[PDB]
RNA sequence: UAAAUUAUGGUCAAUUGUUAGUAUUCAUAUUAAUUUUUUUAAAUGUUUUAUCAUUUUAUAAAGGUUUAUUUUUGAAAGAUUUUUUGUAUAAAAUUUUAGGAAUAGUUAAUAAUAAUUUAUAAUUUUGAUUAGAUUGUUUUGUUAAUGCUAUUAGAUGGGUGUGGAAAAAUAAAAAAAAUAAUUAAUAUAUAUCAAUAAUAAAUUAAAUUAAUCUAUUAGUCAGAAAUGGAUGCCAGCCGUUGCGGUAAUUUCUAUGCUUUUAAAUAU
């Protein structure tokens, strides 16, 4: 029941009447970039990857 | 705007988006933008 | 009416529907916020008028 | 909001750290006094990182492990991490 | 106009009605018996086959009317003790009649096919039904039972004790004390009788086009047993003027 | 952080329509059950298990004591086999052998241990 | 509600965090919005 | 699967399976009776 | 205290049938009802309403409610919530239920819930009673003192009563309508050979009912179940054909 | 046809072939269990949606009271209901035109629905499996035997075209006089 | 589509409400008119009127 | 809200100015406002006496009968005869591409269509029959029918309709009398639609939001103090150390 | 360059965070999710046969791909029989990085050619090639909403090349050449998924089969609610403005109070 609230969820096994049963993939994950190279010594020579792409 | 995308400041993300702007897309009139 | 010549009495020509007879007197019905003593209106007992 | 403050958290709100040093730091004026600062060390992806945090936890025993949480903003100029409350 | 392609010959379908062909019948693939009431199906089956297939609805209506008649016979009088500690109630037959009327009429479940079988299933004794309800209502006014729950005062003190379908006792409710007879309950019974009388002619399924002397005498019995003097007088005058 | 704004909870109101009595009919009435008498090939439930021991991972021979007699062995269901502390594979094997014998197939299976 | 409106919705500076934000601004902005409202009869008269 | 009776021909071979695929003439006859029901 | 074996699946909620009511399995459901406190007074005591609940008093179990539950007979109220042991005297059957569902509702003996041939149609059975239409079955019931009460039942009723089979003198459970083989019209028809297969207990019901098929196969050189159809085979209107 | 066979879930004649109707359902708590009649290949990958020729419909194996219907005194009509949603056109197309296969559970469900005869799996332990004798079968064949012409006609109607055109329809369809 | 925890295919064709046993609200003996209107029937969004 | 030109009335004005009548009663008849059957229904839908005779087809009088289908022969005979006999009713409804669309419910339920939706009810005795109209409609998403034209239908989410938890998130005794919270003296309960006339029952309506119970964008009314929350939650203060029970139970 | 009407039709668009001279979407709300109060294994013997063999059993996680992953009916379904009819390996578009430059057994023609033919070859600033990141074009979350923010499992070279097709080296919810089973859905050890778990948070009882089970509600300056003692810019508190200088409504503590209620805290 996606349209139901968090506290209103009595169970999660099936949709009781109808609708769309969709997986709640967690978008808010706070992915982290770890700097593994010196500022002027990124291995690539043209494009530099300094953050989550 | 997710904070991890591009730089910490939001203007980094906005500048990164501006390179995909349809009006400023690379062509004969606007070339070698970067 | 079939040839579009009958005088059209559209619903919009109707004005307000007046109250012909007075319905009744609605007396103040009792509620939890109307008590002679305020002792029975407590945060542990009363959460609203109804 | 400030997102560069929690650099050493690396996403997770709780950071499992060890204990090496504990000294005292003077908060930014005019708030005079001494506040207990914990110099702690942890290892993440076979890399050791050391950080200074606020020692909010009250001492009731001897502890070698601690939990670092983001906390709020503190008047101390430079530290941005709090110790987990004692349970 | 004429450069690029000649006009397709299939455009003639829009100008010549002679080419509109349906080489096969609408239900030539075995669906000729899809409609149960079509003259084609009726002719190909026969009257005996028709009654064979409609015996299901016939027996459904028969079961409905048999159960209604049994309930009426059981609860003809509203006062008594049929079981060990259960009493007679008009509410059971009222609920069954409401269920029947909803099956016949309510748009939630349009089971109106039962009405087709009223001609051969409806009992002549049950042809007058609201008169039976008025008679039961007249019997309901015995002074030794609670006007609300129809339970004796001597054996029970709370309304709805010993009744399975009591509406006066919810899951976490409180027991309701026996109500004593009075002019308020007499007028309640009078208003119920008036509503029954109106429905006796308003109902298109069980109601009759003209009222019955049985209904009139049942209503008079209700009035005399509920002690409605001016109401009974006015009823008699309107009966004379009917 | 503080929590849900309002914890949505609902009362329990009994439904007379849902609590109305329901017609039922025992499946044994439609198809009566029976227990096959022991035959010459299988005089007892003990030798029944001995014959129904074929898999190395299904030692049905060791559970002679659990079953009291032929009636118990042919009456106990899968749930009873579970509550009698019998592993899943061997209890399923016992149930399948019993059902095959009831259908008319004696446990004439060659031992595959060797 | 004091003005008597029953079917209306008012929003100031989108999200509340957006500046400026003060009680005087909150009162004067909504009062200006209500003052700058044209009634249906007035609009019809203006359109003729 | 294919049922293999216990009273079948024992393959007196240690380098392979312990039982053969042949069958008793009674087993062949009773198999035909069972196969007749499959055809019905 | 009470100590038992627990497994990971042991915390799975049990299934609840349609007849079953709301269950207070969770602590959130248990707390509000545990909040209330009960007491047995003069106006609350069940023994003071024996003129109305005489059936309840008769069906209650005097002895087993004192040792296994430590609740007095005079302490039980007519609207009691705790489940006590009952000995239904209509068939002498032991069960455990509370008094609130026995007085407010009618929830007594589980076996007597199937007393009538139809749960929906209680008293609508037009069939004669067993004591009249089948005198040969009253002697086959288990002698527990309620034989006459069970004999008063309808022949087509769906009571689940015990029977001492003549095959091996064993007590097996069966239904009286299944035993008699007849059913009330409008209900689901039973098996054609239900009388033959319900004559004995399941242990000894195989060979006697398989004697006739052995005789038939011996006589005819083959066994075929379609002889029942053949004896029926040995005018009817019909519709037209469109092919 | 693999060096190391997936011994847990083997099949016959390899993949992909012989579309078969099954009843797929995720193993959940029994009170939330519901299967799906569906036609798929013999071999299925990790996700069942890869090989899915057509979807037949849901089946709920839970006996439920008929709350939608009014409370009727009919005893048979007040028995528990086991609702199953099935498709007829696609089932017939896959069964006849493509000659698919069926498993025992879908076969039993369709036998209940009236589309198929009872499956071989469901049998009454009371009645044993009978035997046959050639002499008695020949005696019955001689006792009753249908005519060859009528048997050919009924076989033609059952298998080949059955919607025939009679002389009335032929006379109606024949061209009208002006173009003769 | 089929044979999964979130397999949303059997919910695309109309079906009656399931009341075999307790589905979290004791559906086996509870009049679920309000429950159907407030939880079971799909909404336009969280908290909106039933669709 | 609509704005017409100030000369919009000319089309009707010329008709009124050039209308001619034989008599004056024809000119001033009181039913000149009604032209179509919709107007007649809207006018005479109040009283049942005129309506029941003027519009006999409004009330459902003849529905789809239930028939039994010819069973398919089973060549196995009595061996598989028992298989069709179960203890539960088996309900089967056809689906497909054409079938199952709710927008075409009238065509699917119409018996005059050769492609109508098909149903089978296998009774426990083993015979199959056509489903009732209720059973046929049960295979579609439920819809609420209501018409406020003449009589107000039973409105959902009311004082009496909603139960205690949905009303105030607290349990109140469900008594038929002495209910000050519900603002009533005595509620003797007859059957809901027994005494009341059938035509007065026009259905029910539930296509709205119960604001007290559930609303869109449940946000805190004012941030500080933190005690106050959204208007959907109205609760009283919780007592401390309510009561203890000596009896084990 | 004319108005409308034989009158609401063709089925709901709607925004709620007590701030703090002004500029600029950036502290504290709500929803969704993670986090404490201990919920939550991926099973060990696949089978048959003509016997030292043969026949049936074809995509699980391993290896980091942005101009990229594309193919068969020769097995099977499959039917009086023989026989016959057809294919198909190819494409097109969308392709990430703050600070951006060269790439390569290489393009085309020819052919069952050329490690050694012929030619002014091909890729790329309209962002190439290496490098970093990430399993690709039906999945979520938030909102009134053009947005923003997510998603999964699996195609990682050949080298006697079996097979129709390499997908071919532990990993089932696949009954696999005799009806093994249909009273079946219940499932006891070692790494993992949601069957993982959301259950009238306190007053009249469970139409049952009685089967599983405890955690401190957080505060009390501004802003629901504080008085006495101790400390005296010290110890400490802190979402925020800040508080603590000897009357501290902000600390510690006694007691008392507050709460729209089931936590607290952080990312
Ligand atoms: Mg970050
Ligand atoms: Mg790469
Ligand atoms: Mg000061
Ligand atoms: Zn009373
Ligand atoms: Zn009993
Ligand atoms: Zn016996």
């Amino acid at each position: 029941p996606w349209w139901n609230f968090q506290t209103e969820h009595r169970q999660r096994c099936v949709l009781m009447y109808g609708g769309a049963r969709t997986k709640n993939t967690h978008n808010a994950n706070h992915r982290v970039f770890i700097k593994k190279y010196k500022r002027n010594a990124f291995p690539n020579r043209t494009r530099h990857h300094w953050a989550v792409s | 705007i997710a904070h991890w995308y591009c730089g910490h400041k939001f203007r980094h993300r906005f500048m990164r988006d501006k390179r995909f702007h349809p009006s400023l897309q690379a062509s004969h009139d606007a070339r070698n933008r970067f | 009416y079939a040839r579009g010549q009958h005088p059209s009495y559209d619903m919009v020509y109707a004005g307000p529907m007046p109250e012909i007879f007075p319905m009744r007197r609605d007396f103040r019905k009792p509620t939890r916020w109307d008590f002679h003593d305020i002792e029975k209106q407590g945060k542990y007992r009363t959460s609203g008028p109804y | 909001l400030f997102f560069l403050r929690m650099w050493f958290l690396y996403g997770c709100c709780l950071r499992f750290v060890l204990f090496v040093l504990c000294y005292y730091m003077s908060p930014r004026l005019p708030s005079s006094g001494n506040r207990r600062v914990l110099y702690a060390v942890f290892y993440l992806y076979n890399f050791v990182w050391m950080l200074r945090c606020f020692f909010c936890c009250f001492i009731g025993l001897v502890m070698s492990l601690f939990i670092i949480e983001g906390g709020g903003f503190v008047d101390l100029p430079g530290v941005k991490y709090y110790t987990r409350i004692v349970s | 106009l004429y450069k690029g392609i000649p006009r397709p010959a299939i455009t003639n379908l829009h100008y010549e009605p002679a080419w509109r062909y349906t080489l096969y019948q609408a239900g030539a693939h075995g669906a000729q018996l899809s409609n149960p009431r079509s003259p084609f199906t009726a002719k190909v089956l026969g009257d005996e086959l028709m009654q064979v297939r409609d015996i299901k609805s016939v027996e459904h209506c028969k079961a409905w009317f048999d159960r209604l008649q049994y309930l009426i016979n059981l609860h003809y009088e509203a006062v008594g003790d049929i079981g060990e500690f259960k009493s007679r109630h008009t509410r059971h037959v009222h609920e069954f009649f409401v269920a029947f009327h909803d099956a016949l009429s309510s748009l939630d479940f349009r089971d109106t096919y039962l009405f087709d079988q009223f001609k051969a299933v409806r009992p002549p004794e049950l042809s007058d039904l609201f008169g039976i309800f008025l008679e039961m209502e007249a019997n309901y006014v015995h002074e030794d039972y609670c006007p609300r729950c129809s339970l004796p005062y001597s054996t029970t003190r709370y309304c709805g004790e010993g009744d399975v379908d009591t509406p006066f006792r919810k899951h976490r409710g409180r027991w309701a004390p026996h109500q004593k007879w009075g002019r308020e309950w007499y007028d309640v019974v009078a208003r119920r009788a008036e509503a029954l009388w109106y429905r006796a002619t308003e109902d298109p399924y069980f109601g009759t086009p003209q009222h019955t002397q049985r209904q009139a005498e049942a209503l008079l019995k209700v009035y005399v047993q509920a002690k409605q003097r001016g109401k009974a007088i006015d009823f008699m005058n309107k009966l004379r003027g009917s | 952080t503080y929590g849900p704004h309002k914890s949505y909870k609902y009362t329990y109101m009994p439904d007379p329509r849902k609590l109305a009595p329901i017609e039922t009919t025992q499946r044994s009435e439609i198809v009566p059950q029976s227990i096959r008498p022991p035959t010459s090939y299988v005089p007892n439930h003990e030798t029944f298990l001995e014959r129904a021991d074929i898999h190395r991972l299904r030692p049905t021979s060791d559970f002679k004591a659990s079953f009291k007699d032929w009636n118990d062995l042919f009456t106990c269901d899968k749930r009873q086999l579970r509550v009698r502390g019998i592993p899943r594979m061997t209890r399923d094997a016992i149930r399948t052998a019993v059902q095959a014998f009831q259908n008319g197939n004696p446990p004439e299976r060659f031992d595959t241990k060797e | 509600c004091a003005f008597g409106f029953q079917h209306a919705g008012c929003r100031i500076n989108l999200k509340a965090t957006n500046n400026p934000k003060s009680p005087t601004h909150t009162v004067e902005g909504v009062f200006e919005a209500v003052k700058a409202l044209r009634s249906v009869s007035e609009i019809a008269a203006s359109r003729g | 699967r294919q049922i293999r009776p216990y009273y079948n021909l024992p393959s007196k071979s240690e380098h392979g399976r312990k039982m053969t695929g042949f069958l008793t003439p009674y087993r062949h006859w009773m198999w035909k009776q069972n196969e007749l029901w499959r055809n019905v | 205290a009470e100590f038992k074996q627990k497994s990971r699946w042991s915390s799975v909620w049990p299934n609840m049938r349609y007849g079953s009511m709301f269950l207070s399995y969770s602590v959130g459901r248990k707390l509000p009802m545990k909040g209330v406190n009960w007491v047995t007074r003069d106006s609350n005591r069940l023994l003071n309403f024996s003129n109305r609940y005489s059936a309840v008093i008769s069906d209650i179990d005097v002895k087993r409610t004192e040792e296994e539950l430590n609740v007095a007979l005079s302490d039980i109220r007519w609207n009691d919530h705790r489940r006590i042991y009952w000995k239904c005297s209509f068939c002498g059957s032991s069960y455990r239920k509370n008094v609130s569902v026995r007085t407010k509702y009618h929830a007594g003996c589980n076996f007597c819930k199937k007393k009538y041939p139809s749960e929906v149609r209680g008293e609508q059975h037009g069939s004669p009673p067993v004591s009249q239409a089948a005198p040969e079955l009253t002697e086959q019931l288990v002698d527990n003192g309620k034989r006459d009460n069970l004999a008063t039942l309808a022949v087509t009723s769906k009571f689940y009563a015990e029977w001492t089979c003549r095959g091996c003198g064993g007590s097996y459970r069966s239904t009286i309508r299944s035993r008699t083989g007849q059913v009330e019209a409008g209900q689901c028809t039973l098996h054609p050979d239900i009388v033959a297969w319900s004559a004995y207990c399941p242990s000894c019901s195989w060979r006697p009912n398989m004697v006739p098929i052995a005789e038939e196969v011996s006589r005819s050189g083959q066994f075929l179940g379609l002889e029942r159809s053949m004896e029926e085979l040995g005018p009817i209107p019909r519709r037209k054909r469109l092919a | 046809a693999r060096a190391v066979i997936k011994r847990r879930s083997p099949q016959l004649w390899g993949a992909p072939g012989a579309p078969i109707i099954r009843m797929r359902g995720h193993h959940v708590v029994w009170k939330f269990q519901s299967y799906d009649l569906v036609v798929e290949h013999t071999h299925k990958r990790r996700n069942s949606d890869i090989r899915l020729l057509h979807y037949l419909g849901k089946h709920c194996p839970h006996p439920q009271k008929s709350l939608w219907s009014p409370d009727t005194p009919v005893a048979q009509d007040r028995h528990l209901f086991m609702l199953t949603t099935v498709d007829i056109d696609a089932f017939k197309y896959w069964f006849g035109v493509k000659r698919c296969r069926l498993s025992m559970k879908p076969w039993a469900l369709l036998a209940k629905a009236g589309l198929l005869p009872p499956s071989l799996t469901q049998n009454s332990k009371i009645m044993p499996k009978p035997l046959f004798d050639k002499e008695s079968l020949m005696r019955y064949y001689l006792a009753n035997r249908k005519d060859e012409d009528v048997m050919a006609r009924e076989k033609y109607l059952n298998y080949e075209n059955s919607m025939v055109k009679t002389e009335e329809e032929r006379a109606a369809e024949r061209p009208v006089a002006p173009y003769l | 589509k089929v044979d999964s925890f979130h397999a949303n295919t059997q919910y695309q064709h109309a079906w009656p409400l399931l009341s075999h046993d307790d589905l979290g609200n004791s559906d086996q003996s509870n009049n679920t008119k309000n429950i159907m209107y407030s939880m079971y029937m799909p909404k336009r969004n969280k908290g909106t009127a039933p669709w | 809200i609509t704005f017409y030109s100030d000369r919009f009335l000319f089309r009707d004005l010329v008709n009124r100015r050039e209308a001619s009548y034989a008599n004056v009663w024809e000119m001033d008849d009181p039913y000149r406002f009604l032209q179509t059957e919709q107007d007649y229904e809207d006018y005479w839908g109040d009283n049942y006496d005129v309506y029941r005779r003027m519009f006999p087809e409004m009330i459902g009088r003849t529905g789809e009968p239930v028939q039994q289908y010819g069973q398919m022969p089973i060549w196995a005979g009595p061996h598989r005869q028992h298989a069709n006999k179960s203890e539960h009713n088996w309900m089967f409804a056809e689906i497909g591409v054409n079938v199952g669309h709710e927008a075409l419910k009238k065509l699917e339920l119409d018996p005059t269509n050769e492609k109508r939706r098909r149903f089978v009810i296998r009774q426990p005795d083993g015979t199959l029959r056509s489903a009732k109209m209720s059973e046929m409609r049960a295979w579609y998403w439920k819809e609420e029918w209501a018409d406020f034209r003449f009589w107000a239908p039973q409105m959902e989410w009311g004082i009496e309709n909603t139960p205690s938890q949905e009303q105030y998130q607290e349990h109140v005794p469900d008594t038929t009398d002495a209910d000050f919270r519900k603002q009533r003296r005595i509620q003797s309960r007859p059957v809901k639609w027994f005494y009341e006339s059938h035509y007065t029952r026009t259905g029910s309506f539930a296509g709205f939001q119960p604001l007290r119970f559930m609303q869109r964008r449940t946000e805190r009314e004012v941030r500080w103090p933190d005690v106050i929350n959204a208007a959907v939650q109205i609760q009283k203060r919780k007592p401390a150390a309510y009561i203890f029970k000596a009896i084990p139970e």
